[PDB]
RNA sequence: CGAAGGUGUGCUGUGAGGCAUGCUGGAGGUAUCAGAAGUGCGAAUGCUGACAUAAGUAACGAUAAAGCGGGUGAAAAGCCCGCUCGCCGGAAGACCAAGGGUUCCUGUCCAACGUUAAUCGGGGCAGGGUGAGUCGACCCCUAAGGCGAGGCCGAAAGGCGU
RNA sequence: AGGACCGAACCGACUAAUGUUGAAAAAUUAGCGGAUGACUUGUGGCUGGGGGUGAAAGGCCAAUCAAACCGGGAGAUAGCU
RNA sequence: CCCGGCGAGGGGAGUGAAAAAGAACCUGAAACCGUGUACGUACAAGCAGUGGGAGCACGCUUAGGCGUGUGACUGCGUACC
RNA sequence: GGUUAAGCGACUAAGCGUACACGGUGGAUGCCCUGGCAGUCAGAGGCGAUGAAGGACGUGCUAAUCUGCGAUAAGCGUCGG
């Protein structure tokens, strides 16, 4: 009954939530800015921001470590070159929320997310 | 389970006393451009905390 | 020749309808339901056309007691000596001397111990 | 000067539009347009479009005053109703209704 | 759940057209009463 | 200079009722006395139309699954493009018969339909699209069977059959 | 060789659950039987109502059957409501 | 002409005796659904009316305790066929 | 005039109820009829292999339907008004 526990399920089961979140986890990094729902914002920050914490280390483990997530060498590829030194100096918030109101579709909360400087 | 006899309109309407909306009195007004929105929330233009936040 | 019972109908309808304006809800919207409220008044205000009699005259005699036994003397005692003194007021009259003027139905109520004994 | 400007036909139930008419009845305008277009409800779209038009209408056919303009009165009444037939279990048919409303908004300075 | 009408033109045509109907008495009367009736489909060809 | 009808008020009769008038209505109504009824509705699980109730509740139709960016657009979870994720793959692929009868393509629109939004569509409107000596049909022949000149039989209709 | 065996397509419908104003006026899922024969299926044809057909249940004969459907006798009749 | 999506819908101007005749178009009732006003109702139990009845609001009247609207409380009262 | 205590006490309506006014849906009522029903007086009481009744398809400056017409195709020739 949900005591001290984590992790959304977004009437989802546990293949989809996992396969949806590593889509956006790759589409958020590739254009740094996505627009999503509030809920799915909230649980994207457990998955990409640990991610650029494992990327700030550059290795080899670490990069097949990073391949086996988001499954795409691209999205790794601009890991451990673009994102590392920027968030190097950073100890965690990588990511920030923008809310933004709801949808015209289905009234939905609908958020911005971003990394912090975006180099923009 | 079904009626046996039919409500009249003022059981209807005492049951749509709980249902009228709450509608929102002081929103916010932005500190650049001054213009309403939702608290904790970017303007139509995306303004938050004066700063541009979405850059169109 | 054919005859169109459209116009004496709802003639019909809006006077039972009138009679019943403003009972509650159907009672007076619905002729079905108005025509039993109308009757049911009807009912109601023949039987409370005696039962209005009765119940002034409960009140009268009430108001008589209390202020007879003001005074130091029962109401079955106060008629009784009212009657032997062969006064033939009634209670109605009697309940309307007994609150507005005090010092008459005093004079009363000595006149009927005096003629009580 | 009292000035009329209302919606026939519309495609909504007269009490589900009317769940939004309460909240801008009687209230300053420059203040009611804020709440139908922070309000989430499509009833508040379509009442927001008419009350507009009103204001408009204020001032292309009425002399001044827009910020001392007051919404006076506001109803939805039912409009005519479209019968559709939506087929259940076992051949049995129902008919269901599609309601349209009637929003009319009158709005006027005093 | 196959139901009752399975569409054939060919079977349609060859028990309510319009020469089955003429090779018969019967179908003679049925279309005249069609006809004094005032139907537009006097058959059922086509 | 305001008929019938509708909607209120007042007066009046033992009652069914009657009269006057305000407003709407915008063209017929009809005294008195007689005559003829499709002549008076609250019920018949009455019939026809309209509108309530449950109630803004159930439901929105296989638990194969969506996410993001850009574009058109007044508005995009549903339309288009691109990247992924998933599903079928002796089918959820491809070609036909039967049936359907323009649902096919393009331009344009969201009145009604799509169990929601709609710019989208098998929706509305307009235009276009089906090219055979060799494909099929048509055509020659025939099975089951149908019809049937003469003929036999049967009140008539008609039945059987060369 | 088999009215043989196990088992797909195909045919059928024994058990359970769901559904019971359902996705469906008998279906879905998980199981189940036959599956070279007394098998199944496509096309066309014939048997018509006191009749047809029936490995026979008075079962089926256009979502119906101890006498189908439509029209006519017919405004049948009802000591009943 | 304006609002509105180069919509729907609406408001002006104008025609018209009349647009309270606008094509959903003569007259436009009732059920049903609303807006405003007047009164009552959040310690009171039931065929919801009836008799009494304070209070409140408006028209009276030029006073005269009148009429209309509501109905705190109270006796009686278990629909129709 | 102030403190304390006791007693009494309206003004609130989220909503609802009653009356009135103003509206919507609805299409009843009133009025009207190139539409029906029943008759009276007269005619005709049949059409067709010289191809009937009834239909399909075409025919206009035509996209459809109604009406007429029939590749001479909303029609052609003659004789009259
Ligand atoms: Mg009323």
């Amino acid at each position: 009954m949900r005591h001290r526990k984590s992790g959304r399920q977004l009437n989802r089961n546990s293949s989809h939530r996992q396969a949806m979140f590593r889509n956006m986890a790759g589409s958020l990094v590739r254009h740094e800015i996505i627009k999503t729902t509030l809920p799915k914002a909230k649980e994207l920050r457990r998955v990409v921001e640990p991610l650029i914490t494992l990327a700030k280390t550059d290795s080899v483990a670490n990069r097949r470590l990073a391949f086996a997530r988001t499954r795409d060498n691209e999205i790794v590829a601009k890991l451990f070159n673009e994102l590392g030194p920027r968030f190097a100096s950073r100890a965690g918030g990588y990511t920030r929320i923008l809310k933004c109101g709801f949808r015209a579709g289905d009234n939905a909360p609908m958020a911005y997310i971003e990394l912090v400087d975006r180099s923009e | 389970a079904v009626q046996q006899n039919k409500p009249t309109r003022s059981k209807r309407g005492m049951r749509r006393s709980h249902d009228a909306l709450t509608a929102v009195t002081s929103l916010s007004v932005d500190k650049t451009s001054g213009e309403k929105h939702l608290r904790h929330h970017i303007t139509a233009d995306g303004y938050y905390r004066g700063r541009k936040v979405i850059a169109k | 020749a054919r005859v169109k019972r459209g116009v004496i109908a709802r003639a019909r309808h809006k006077k039972i309808l009138k009679q019943a304006k403003g009972y509650y809800g159907a009672r007076s919207r619905v002729y079905r339901v108005a025509f039993q409220a109308v009757i049911k008044a009807g009912q109601y205000a023949y039987r409370d056309r005696r039962q209005r009699k009765r119940q002034f005259r409960q009140l009268w005699i009430a108001r008589i007691n209390a202020a007879a036994r003001q005074n130091g003397i029962s109401y079955s005692k106060f008629i009784n000596g009212l009657k032997k003194a062969s006064v033939e007021i009634d209670r109605k009259i009697l309940a309307d001397i007994a609150v507005f003027d005090k010092v008459a139905f005093t004079a009363l109520v000595e006149k009927a111990k005096a003629a009580l004994a | 000067m009292e000035t009329i400007a209302k919606h026939r036909h519309a495609r909504s139930s007269a009490q589900k539009v009317r769940l939004v008419a309460d909240l801008i009845r009687g209230k300053k305008v420059s203040q009611a347009l804020d709440i139908l277009t922070y309000t989430n409800k499509k009833a508040a779209v379509l009442v927001k479009k008419v009350l507009e038009s009103a204001i408009a209408n204020a001032e292309h056919n009425d002399g001044a005053d827009i910020d001392d303009l007051k919404v006076t009165k506001i109803f939805v009444d039912e409009g005519p109703s479209m019968k559709r037939i939506m087929p259940r279990a076992k051949g049995r048919a129902d008919r269901i209704l599609k309601r349209t409303s009637h929003i009319t908004v009158v709005v006027s300075d005093r | 759940m196959k139901r009752t009408f399975q569409p054939s033109v060919l079977k349609r045509n060859r028990s309510h057209g319009f020469r089955a109907r003429m090779a018969t008495k019967n179908g003679r009367q049925v279309l005249a009463r069609r006809r004094a009736k005032g139907r537009a489909r006097l058959t059922v060809s086509k």
